């Protein structure tokens, strides 16, 4: 019995991390078990954990956390340094209109749990940890309850399969801070801190959790690891453009047809992903903008690019908000403004101040209430969030706004 | 400050889960929010002593992190989405059929202490916007109508 979630829709052109997650229900080990399941753990364990990484560094996979960081480098990194080491699955996912991580999490926990295994086996560590939002209760218990017949199975526990490995995987959850999402964060939240990043570097497969080296990976980054091993690391660069190989999920929001996950490789178009694949828009109006989640905004002359993490590309976790002609350009910034005074840490001066003031002096504007220096206040804010920040937040914070007001002057004109 | 048996029990289950003590505070957090309808002040003294931590600590944790409420005491809460997907989809016409059915705002509760409204970020379910939660449960707003049923299910 687990707490009512919405069914998300999913497709998927690859069948590979939606093969079961298309369908909205939990898929349990027997179910698991049945499609192959665990069968490249079994093989990860005869091999040694240098030649995982390996296949891991040449299949080309990249961080599905938005930063894009190639997986395979960041687990020799942790290595190189002595242990004990820590693996931290990163579950947090409270990004606008980011939902692709909780549907393989609520539907098949297996995959998550065979690719946290085999992570952590790559990097030797024994020790293992989810951290997931507060705010997906569902998954907590999904998850919970799927260690346990991991566990049942033998999957989970001392000398796994006569490997000679132990692991345990821990689940913690969050309680609201979309900060908890960076990394460092993360590590002081499971220390049973405040959620306060930490000055990197150093970094955290250096120096992490209890000061240890410590890999944090994504979800979807997670998931790939079980068909790398599976398949090998040739056969997985032969899924879409070798430029940025393997499946991609795209979660799809705002005005389409058909808003959901999609599975799909990154040479597709983010035209493509709205029209081919999410059903174009509602009403069949001209498509205004693209919000790239609270990071970047696309106009509608920017739509044929690929969904890859190159630098004309989308990028990011390819979280796709789309904005029709009828929707008010200025009332989206004030949200997403909204979106930072809530969750910028305060660590930073002119990321605590910048954040407030952005969100406080956007609402000025678009209620009519603002004076000459606010505007012009605004626009100084906007453009020194970023400064003497130690995370990401900080840097991002104006981003998005100024994209707005460049590829967008005459409807913010109005609003003088 | 005593808690009751049961809800001791869990704590101390969520203390002993993890290697460290102080790394279950949040669920622990989370079990004293969910059993009193409300995260009690003097509840916390109690809880950082299992904990081994100081009573500050715990405090700092506790108004840092957004989920935990210490001011107001309900049984359901409904965490309604505000962000900019929910908002394009139609968060106000939800606000409309809370307040319709509910006749309250959103940070206010019931004087039934029932139902409290909640505002929150984005919760990761943007495709179904506009969304809601009744506590762990998690839903779409559809309609006034569809709203009403659902709510009349939490008694
Ligand atoms: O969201 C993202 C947030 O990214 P972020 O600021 O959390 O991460 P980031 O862009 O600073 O780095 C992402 C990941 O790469 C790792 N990394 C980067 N450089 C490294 C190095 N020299 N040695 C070892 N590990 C290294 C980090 O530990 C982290 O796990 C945005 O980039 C999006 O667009
Ligand atoms: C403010 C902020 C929030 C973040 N939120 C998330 C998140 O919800 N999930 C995630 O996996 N990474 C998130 N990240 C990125 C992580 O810090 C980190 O780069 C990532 O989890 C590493 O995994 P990957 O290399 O597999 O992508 C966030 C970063 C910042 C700065
Ligand atoms: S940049 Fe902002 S969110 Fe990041 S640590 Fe500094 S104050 Fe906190
Ligand atoms: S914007 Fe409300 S669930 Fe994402
Ligand atoms: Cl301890
Ligand atoms: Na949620």
């Amino acid at each position: 019995s687990y707490p009512a979630i919405p069914r998300i829709y999913a497709e998927t052109t690859l069948n590979m991390l939606l093969k079961r997650a298309k369908k909205p229900r939990v898929h349990s080990i027997d179910e698991y078990l049945k499609d192959g399941g665990y069968q490249a753990l079994e093989k990860a364990l005869n091999m040694s954990p240098e030649e995982i990484i390996d296949w891991v560094d040449k299949s080309t996979l990249r961080g599905r956390g938005g930063a894009g960081f190639p997986t395979g480098k960041k687990w020799k990194f942790a290595v190189q340094n002595p242990g004990p080491r820590y693996f931290i699955c990163n579950a947090d996912e409270s990004e606008p209109g980011t939902f692709k991580d909780r549907i393989i999490i609520e539907r098949d926990p297996h995959l998550l749990i065979e690719g946290i295994i085999i992570s952590s086996y790559a990097i030797g560590a024994n020790e293992a940890y989810i951290y997931i939002r507060g705010e997906y209760p569902a998954g907590y218990y999904i998850l919970r309850d799927a260690i346990e017949e991991a566990k049942k199975k033998g999957f989970l526990g001392k000398n796994i399969l006569g490997s000679g490995f132990d692991l345990e995987i821990y689940v913690a959850r969050g309680a609201g801070a979309y900060i908890c999402g960076e990394e460092t964060a993360l590590i002081e939240s499971l220390e049973g801190k405040r959620g306060h990043p930490r000055l990197k570097p150093p970094y955290p497969v250096q120096k992490g959790l209890w000061g240890k080296p410590t890999v944090v990976n994504n979800v979807e980054t997670i998931a790939n690891v079980p068909f790398i091993i599976s398949m090998g690391w040739e056969e997985y660069r032969y899924i879409g453009p070798s430029d940025y190989a393997g499946p991609k999920l795209f979660p799809v929001s705002g005005k389409v047809k058909k808003p959901g996950v999609y599975e799909l490789p990154m040479n597709t178009t983010l035209r493509e992903v709205i029209f081919k694949y999410a059903g174009g828009t509602l009403g069949n109006k001209k498509v205004k903008a693209v919000f790239s989640g609270a990071l970047d905004c696309f106009s509608s002359e920017e739509l044929d690019i690929p969904m890859d993490y190159s630098p004309l590309g989308f990028g990011g976790t390819g979280t796709v908000i789309v904005l029709t002609e009828e929707d008010d350009i200025v009332e989206a910034a004030l949200k997403i403004a909204e979106f930072y005074e809530h969750e910028t840490c305060g660590q930073c001066t002119p990321c605590r101040v910048g954040c407030y003031e952005q969100a406080n002096l956007l609402e000025k504007i678009y209620k009519g209430e603002a004076t000459e220096q606010d505007w012009e206040g605004f626009d100084f804010v906007n453009r020194n969030i970023q400064p003497t920040s130690i995370c990401g937040l900080g840097a991002v914070a104006g981003r998005l706004i100024r994209q707005t007001l460049e590829k967008f002057p005459e409807e913010w004109e109005k609003y003088r | 400050f005593e808690f009751p048996e049961e809800l001791k029990t869990k704590l101390q289950e969520h203390i002993n889960y993890f290697p460290k003590k102080r790394q279950a505070i949040l669920l622990c957090l989370h079990e004293i929010q969910n059993y009193y309808g409300y995260i009690p002040p003097e509840s916390l003294k109690p809880l950082a002593d299992m904990l081994e931590l100081p009573l500050n600590h715990v405090e700092g944790v506790v108004a840092f992190y957004d989920m935990f409420d210490r001011e107001d005491k309900a049984k359901y809460r409904i965490r309604v989405c505000v962000s900019i997907v929910c908002h394009l989809m139609g968060t106000n016409k939800l606000l409309k059929a809370l307040e319709n059915i509910l006749g309250i705002k959103p940070g206010e509760v019931t004087p039934d202490g029932k139902f409290k409204i909640v505002p929150v970020q984005c919760l990761g379910a943007c495709s179904e916007a506009p969304m809601f939660m009744v506590n762990d449960d998690e839903y779409k707003f559809e309609s006034e109508v569809q709203l009403n049923e659902i709510l009349s299910r939490y008694t």
